[PDB]
């Protein structure tokens, strides 16, 4: 896969010419340390597309109608970037401002020619549902025999790429035949939430019933918005889950079931 | 498969041929139909059947087996005309839709299942959009086989074979590409004929660009195949549908 | 049996050249009507079968299941001969068999009407829609057809098969009727093909069906026994009367 | 066999039957009771026998049925028969 | 396969720290030599680890050499480790006799008297592996919030104990020890938990002691005693109720105190586990600050929902602290 590789040169190059976020994720590695010299911010570097323009046109509009191959590189490169910083005494997240779009769509007019495609939804958030842990880092303790174990958990919302399915439970004696126990507290946990979106009030047509979409919402997203606040969600428009073809069970037309990832949720007013 | 090879030669040279005077009708609803990006073809049976009468005789008996085979045969077609080499162009829905004979809804029963049904009734509401596939990668969770299936319409399961087992087989959904789907209701017009019962609902399923077509409350009259599905609720009972090709209003609607 | 196929040569010449009211068949004028309005139910006075002979008859209050498919080829038979046609319309023509006492009412049934038809009467309580049942299987190949069922289903494909509305209607006991100090018990009525829409709830309607059983169906768990479903799969239907 | 079971009900004799749910008298209870019903289930011919709302006197047979230990290589509840019924009471 | 990168922090000699924490003391004899024999003496259960005297051994082990490895911080941020790690080292530096000890007196612990002088008989008969240290304790360990007064040292960061808002939870908190506070809700009534539960075999005997591990665990069978085993053929066993160990559990949820709620949303409870002598200790109604190590106990399943694996977790209770004695 030296495509991917590329896309990470490529998004390095972008970094440091011009400079202008540099001083951003500097500023976060900066500040955290200061927190450690004293006697809280997420870690993610907003991205304004305004910029992505001016460099490549062939990357631009890549990040639009396929997101899947595209941030994953770029998300590895800004970690690679901030592994640089300094120094030593994490995932990250990109966002994506925008220069919208396309692409720009209420939560009404969307699916299918949108999936798979980055997209701006906006609209009334409910019922918001529950904040609530999520797995995804396995990391266990060996002995006598020692050194240190971890399997690493692979969900469905996991990067954005869909993958070989890891869950679930605990490995528990790994080869060879050495306990392992749970090691609790190193172990990373990255909250999860989803969140459905109902289209705007005022811009409703007729008496036809409203169409809502639900959004995820990871990491820091979290506990962001109150139910019945105007979003503007961004997102990874995403079909997860099957038909109903992977097995018999069951026996409908209903199908592929579909929500957006991450991203930024901006609110206004 | 050289039938089939014999059929979508003969919708090619029923496209391609067809004159109204002079105009080629077909021809030109293509060309018109992709520059706006609509990428729909409505055939006029009455033209179809008077250029010839076995391609009809065919499609009135299995529909469903042999309209993909026209939908890829059209696509086929606006390959040669919209674009030329030496992308991507999605294989464009037919909307059919023709006089015949009016069948009413309390009419249907069994006997016509998968034979092309025209209708009239006043749709109750519509079901919010859900997006069933087209064209869908898939990878294998251990010899990672590479298969892209083309699913065709009109319920299909995968396929087992490169333990491995019993049905490794995962959906990529970075590349597969999807369309949409409705779920018309309609009750049957107060006219004719509630006498003292009330009137029945048959489900419909809407796809791709007939989708968002149509108002709930607004008088119709369908076209479609007609066709049932299973829907766990014994023994054995499937539960009937129409689903739509392809749907036109009533005067005007707009 | 095959000494059965003997019988059908018999009833044939019942079908046909039977006679009643001073000349005038009245069943070859049945077969005339549909016949005509192609409704594809062909319908067989029980009192004149009984007055023909007591035999058949007292097949009826024991086999009527094979028997029905016996008969009902020959009916089509009768109707070739009379209609050299319906070859394309229906080419199956099941038999309706008019009133057959018995006249056993609802609550009053035992295992001794099992596998034997047996006439019904009641209230028509609020009935499902209507939902082709499966019947013939047919394919392009690709096995052969399969019959199935009534109702069982073991032990899919379709390309073009042929498929019979099914309609199932629940059969409780007339209220003006019912005994002091009784509930009104009620019975599962399976109807089939015309019979369909036939029923409207709120209604007594007399029913001809047999009578039939399988399979356990679902209990197992609050019985305590091995018991099975009633449940008559019906034959006729007419307004009281 | 193994194989299929194989289900056939034209061989199979049938008979009977009806379940009465059967419940004390209230003259003799002393409320507050809240009286305890029990299952009587009636097989033979004595079927349909029983009337809802009056006391009837049947054959005891009480056996048990399925609905502790286990079987191993089991929940159990009274369920009373009745293989006769009349009506006095 | 499962690949492994080492980190900074060793329990191995952190073990050692501990023991030389244990029974090596002077500020508060020592403290650990008379608050563990008085646990011995079998008048009391509770063993009240402060996290504050942690901090005070550091200073002479550091500045005032020779300089340690950490434990304050190491401790707290994994909180779980440290109950069976940090509490066995107690049994290596106790008390063996230690007074008039007997045997019943004690309900239960003849019991073991009684496996343990048949096991040794029988043993030094057969030679003419052992029972799990988790089952001989008749004690609980109990760490507790340095808040605090001493806190001033100044370690700064190092404290949690830090009496957070049940929003300001994070699942960057789990096995990391952190005091909430809120009112109590539901306050379910306690019924007994287990710990091994050593069944009981038939012909040949012995014992076998199956671990009681997470929520849950399978009961098993067959047989494991070789004697019994093969030869003829399989011994069948049974779980004796009184052999086994039993550890009170009482859950309780708890609300948010609602001044802690913004303008928005709605109180959200969090689901509290108490154990030992911790027992009882909580009542309905009351704001109290709970501290204990934050958990997930997984799945029991479903399993097909969640997916993945979506731990939903629980807080441990560790010590409690009112408002308002
Ligand atoms: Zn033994």
């Amino acid at each position: 896969d030296a495509v991917f590789g590329d896309r990470v040169r490529r998004f390095q190059e972008f970094l440091d010419t011009f400079t202008s976020y540099r001083d951003s994720v500097r500023s976060i590695q900066v500040y955290n340390s200061n927190n450690a010299a004293n006697y809280i911010l997420p870690h993610r570097i907003i991205i304004s597309l305004d910029d992505l323009r001016e460099f490549d046109r062939s990357f631009w509009s890549g990040i639009l109608v396929e997101p899947a191959y595209f941030i994953p590189p770029a998300e590895k490169a800004l970690t690679d970037l901030a592994d640089s910083m300094d120094d030593v005494p994490h995932p990250w997240k990109l966002s994506f401002k925008g220069s919208f779009g396309a692409h720009a769509l209420s939560p009404r007019t969307l699916t299918a020619q949108h999936l798979n495609k980055l997209v701006s939804v906006e609209g009334i958030v409910t019922k918001t549902s529950l904040v609530r842990p999520k797995l995804i880092r396995s990391v266990h303790y060996a002995a006598k025999t020692g050194r240190f174990h971890y399997r690493d958990y692979t969900d469905a919302t996991t990067t954005l790429t869909t993958r070989i399915p890891t869950p679930a439970i605990y490995p528990t004696e790994d080869t060879e035949g050495n306990k392992l126990t749970t090691e609790y507290g190193y172990s990373t946990f990255i909250d999860h939430q989803r969140i459905t979106v109902q289209e705007m009030p005022e811009m409703a047509p007729a008496g036809q019933l409203p169409r809502s979409i639900d959004v995820i919402l990871d990491d820091d997203l979290v506990d962001k918005t109150k139910p019945g606040d105007r979003v503007n969600v961004v997102g990874v428009f995403k079909s997860l889950g099957a038909g109903g073809m992977n097995q018999s069970n069951s026996n409908t037309l209903i199908g592929f079931k579909t929500l957006i990832l991450g991203n930024t949720v901006y609110p206004l007013h | 498969d050289d039938d089939n090879t014999e059929i979508i030669k003969s919708f090619k040279n029923f496209i391609l041929e067809f004159r109204l005077d002079s105009q080629f009708i077909y021809r030109d609803q293509l060309r018109n139909n992709i520059l706006v990006k609509n990428y729909s073809l409505t055939v006029n049976m009455e033209h179809l059947i008077g250029y010839n009468e076995d391609i009809y005789k065919k499609l009135s008996d299995e529909p469903s087996d042999i309209i993909p085979l026209f939908e890829t045969a059209i696509t086929q077609v606006a390959k040669r005309i919209s674009i030329l080499s030496r992308n991507s162009l999605p294989t464009f829905q037919l909307i059919l839709n023709s006089n015949a004979n009016q069948i009413p809804l309390r009419d249907l029963d069994s006997e016509h299942v998968s034979k092309i049904v025209r209708l009239s009734g006043i749709i109750i509401s519509t079901s919010v959009l859900s997006s069933r596939a087209t064209y869908l990668s898939i990878m294998c969770r251990n010899c990672r086989h590479t298969t892209s299936i083309t699913i065709n319409n009109f319920t299909v399961s995968l396929p087992r074979s490169c333990n491995c087992g019993p049905d490794p087989y995962i959906i990529i959904h970075e590349s597969s590409k999807f369309i949409d789907q409705q779920f018309l209701k309609l009750q049957e017009i107060p006219e004719l004929v509630p006498v003292g019962e009330m009137p029945r609902n048959l489900t419909m399923t809407c796809d791709r660009y007939l989708t968002n077509k149509v108002i709930p409350g607004t008088r119709v009259t369908i076209v479609g195949i007609y066709s049932i599905y299973n829907s766990k609720n014994g023994v054995a009972i499937r539960t009937p549908y129409i689903k739509i090709l392809g749907i036109q209003s009533d005067v005007e609607t707009s | 049996p095959n000494v059965s196929r003997t019988i059908a040569r018999e009833l044939k010449s019942f079908l046909l050249e039977y006679t009643d009211e001073t000349g005038r068949s009245v069943y070859g004028a049945r077969i005339r009507t549909l016949g005509e309005m192609n409704s594809e139910s062909l319908e067989v006075n029980y009192r004149h079968l009984a007055e023909s002979k007591a035999i058949l008859a007292l097949f009826l209050a024991k086999c009527p299941e094979e028997m029905l498919k016996i008969f009902d080829l020959v009916a089509m038979e009768a109707t070739e001969l009379h209609y050299p046609d319906y070859a394309r319309i229906h080419s199956e023509i099941h038999v309706r068999i008019s009133d057959f006492p018995t006249i056993y009412s609802l609550r009053e049934l035992r295992e001794s009407n099992l596998s034997s038809l047996v006439r019904v009467t009641g209230v028509v309580t609020r009935r499902t829609g209507v939902f082709p049942q499966l019947k013939y299987v047919k394919f392009n190949c690709l096995l052969g057809p399969f019959f199935q069922d009534s109702n069982e289903e073991i032990r899919v494909n379709g390309e073009k098969t042929v498929y019979r509305n099914y309609q199932r209607v629940t059969l409780q006991e007339a209220p003006g009727t019912v005994p002091p100090g009784r509930l009104p018990r009620h019975r599962e009525v399976i109807l089939l093909a015309d019979l369909v829409d036939v029923s409207k709830p709120g209604e007594e309607v007399e029913v001809t069906g047999i009578y039939k059983n399988n399979y356990d169906g679902n209990l197992n768990a609050k019985n305590g026994f091995p018991v099975f479903a009633t449940i008559i799969e019906a034959n006729s239907i007419k307004r009281r009367e | 066999n193994r194989a299929f079971w194989t289900l056939n009900v034209t061989r199979s004799r049938f008979l009977d039957w009806q379940k009465v749910r059967i419940q004390e008298n209230a003259n003799e209870i002393p409320t507050g009771s809240m009286p305890r019903t029990l299952d009587v289930i009636l097989r033979g011919d004595s079927v349909e026998r029983a009337k809802p709302g009056d006391r009837c006197k049947f054959t005891g047979v009480e056996i048990v049925v399925p609905d502790k230990p286990s079987s191993t290589l089991l929940t159990y509840k009274i369920s009373f028969l009745a293989c006769h019924v009349i009506s006095i009471g | 396969a499962l690949p492994s990168i080492q980190l900074p922090v060793d329990y191995n000699n952190l073990f050692n720290e501990i023991t030389d924490f244990l029974v090596t003391f002077k500020q508060d004899g020592p403290k650990y030599m008379a608050m563990l024999q008085k646990v011995a003496n079998r008048e009391l259960n509770s063993v009240i680890i402060d996290l504050d005297d942690i901090l005070q051994y550091q200073n002479e082990k550091f500045l005032q050499g020779t300089q340690a490895d950490d434990l304050v911080s190491a401790i707290q941020q994994n909180a779980n480790h440290f109950t069976e790690l940090f509490c066995r080292a107690i049994d290596n530096n106790m008390p063996l006799p230690t007074k008039e000890i007997d045997y019943k007196d004690d309900v239960l612990d003849v019991i073991l008297n009684q496996r343990r002088l048949r096991n040794e008989r029988m043993l030094s008969d057969r030679t003419n592996e052992l029972f799990p240290p988790n089952l001989t304790r008749r004690y609980f360990l109990y760490f507790k919030p340095l808040s605090q007064n001493c806190a001033r040292r100044y370690r700064k960061k190092a404290i949690s104990s830090k009496p957070l808002s049940v929003r300001q939870i994070k699942g960057d908190f789990l096995g990391q020890l952190i005091t909430v506070r809120g009112i109590i809700t539901r306050v379910s009534d306690v019924k007994p938990a287990v710990e091994v539960i050593a069944y009981t075999c038939d012909q040949c005997g012995y014992e076998v002691f199956q671990e009681v591990n997470s929520r849950t665990f399978t009961p098993l069978s067959e047989c494991t005693s070789e004697e019994c085993s093969q030869n003829q053929t399989k011994g069948q066993l049974f779980m004796s109720t009184r052999a086994s160990k039993f550890s009170a559990f009482q859950e309780c949820k708890i609300q948010e105190l609602s001044q802690q709620v913004p303008v928005g949303h709605i109180p959200r409870s969090l689901n509290i586990h108490v154990n030992g002598t911790l027992v009882r200790s909580l009542s309905p109604g009351d704001i109290v600050d709970v501290t204990g190590i934050f958990l997930p106990a997984p799945y029991t399943g479903f399993k097909a929902l969640k997916a993945g694996l979506l731990t939903e977790t629980y807080l441990e209770a560790q010590f409690v602290r009112q408002h308002k004695k």
